[PDB]
Parts: structure tokens; C-alpha cells; sequence
């Protein structure tokens, strides 16, 4: 109930940035392109292009950056373990 | 066919913004600049000497094939 105050966060890819300020923009995945800014507790550096980050769904500010879209059908070939076989 | 900024609400166009370009278009670009002079590569001067007096000298020296006059290759 102290992660009620906390946020939907919907993540979205970047295009590109702007000159001189912020002024992001972004497609969300499927609902349209919208031109937004960064939030406050954000760098100004790692926003940079291609890069999913999570977006407010009121204000639609840019949070967190996050590692790209992996094509889930290829995480599960990596090992995880370790089979039991000697030299 | 121009991308412009409009407000949600009232739909009345704000900005002008510059390129629909794709995000992989822009990974295309060559940003790292690799070191490879031309030393590098031996025994294959003439192929070299080939394919900078076809693709450099575009870039550099235009004006002397105008004043021959025909077209860059």
C-alpha cells in the first residue's frame, strides 16, 4: 500500500532528440508519436535513440531507461545451468 | 506530408519537425571511425589507387572534372 503512491510507468522507443533542450519524441508502441520532456529525476545523457524507456501515462515523461526488446523465443537458449559432465 | 507538433486538445498545430526517419536508419551510422590507413592493406596498390581516383576525388576536386567536363562515375 506504499507502492499504491508509485506509477503504471508504460514503456515506449525513442526516435530521436532535439537542439539546445530536451524536447524527446517518441512512439509509444502502437497509439500514436508524441513529442514530451523529461521528468526531474532523470539524467540528461542516457535518453539517447532507439532505447526503451518507461513513459508516465498522464504526462507522458520520460523515467527510466531500460535494456531493448530481446525476442523472448530466444531467452530461453541461454543454459541457466550447468550439466554435469567431466574433461 | 509533413510531420508537425499539434496540440492533444485543441488540434492546432504548434512546431514543425524535421525527418520521419527510422530508428535502425539510425543505427546505421557509422559513428565509431575505425583506424585502417592505407599501409594496412598490402599488395594491392593498383586496386587502391582505382578506387580513390573513382570515390575521392568526387568528394574533393569536383571542379576538375567540370572543366573536362563529362560526369563522376
Amino acid at each position: 500500500q506504499s507502492e499504491q503512491p508509485l506509477q503504471v510507468a508504460r514503456c515506449t522507443k525513442i526516435i530521436n532528440a532535439d537542439s539546445e533542450d530536451p524536447k524527446y519524441i517518441i512512439n509509444v508502441k502502437q497509439f500514436a508519436k508524441f513529442v514530451v520532456d523529461l521528468s526531474d529525476q532523470v539524467a540528461p545523457t542516457d535518453i539517447e535513440e532507439g532505447m526503451r524507456v518507461g513513459v508516465d501515462r498522464n504526462k507522458y515523461q520520460i523515467h527510466i531507461p531500460l535494456p531493448p526488446k530481446i525476442d523472448p523465443t530466444v531467452t530461453m537458449m541461454q543454459v541457466e545451468e550447468k550439466p554435469d559432465v567431466t574433461y | 506530408g509533413d510531420l508537425v507538433g499539434v496540440n492533444k486538445d485543441s488540434y492546432l498545430i504548434l512546431e514543425t519537425l524535421p525527418t520521419e526517419y527510422d530508428s535502425r536508419v539510425k543505427a546505421m551510422e557509422v559513428d565509431e571511425r575505425p583506424t585502417e590507413q592505407y599501409s594496412d592493406i598490402g599488395g594491392l596498390d593498383k586496386q587502391i589507387q582505382e578506387l580513390v581516383e573513382a570515390i575521392v576525388l568526387p568528394m574533393n576536386h569536383k571542379e576538375k572534372f567540370e572543366n573536362l567536363g563529362i560526369q563522376p562515375p
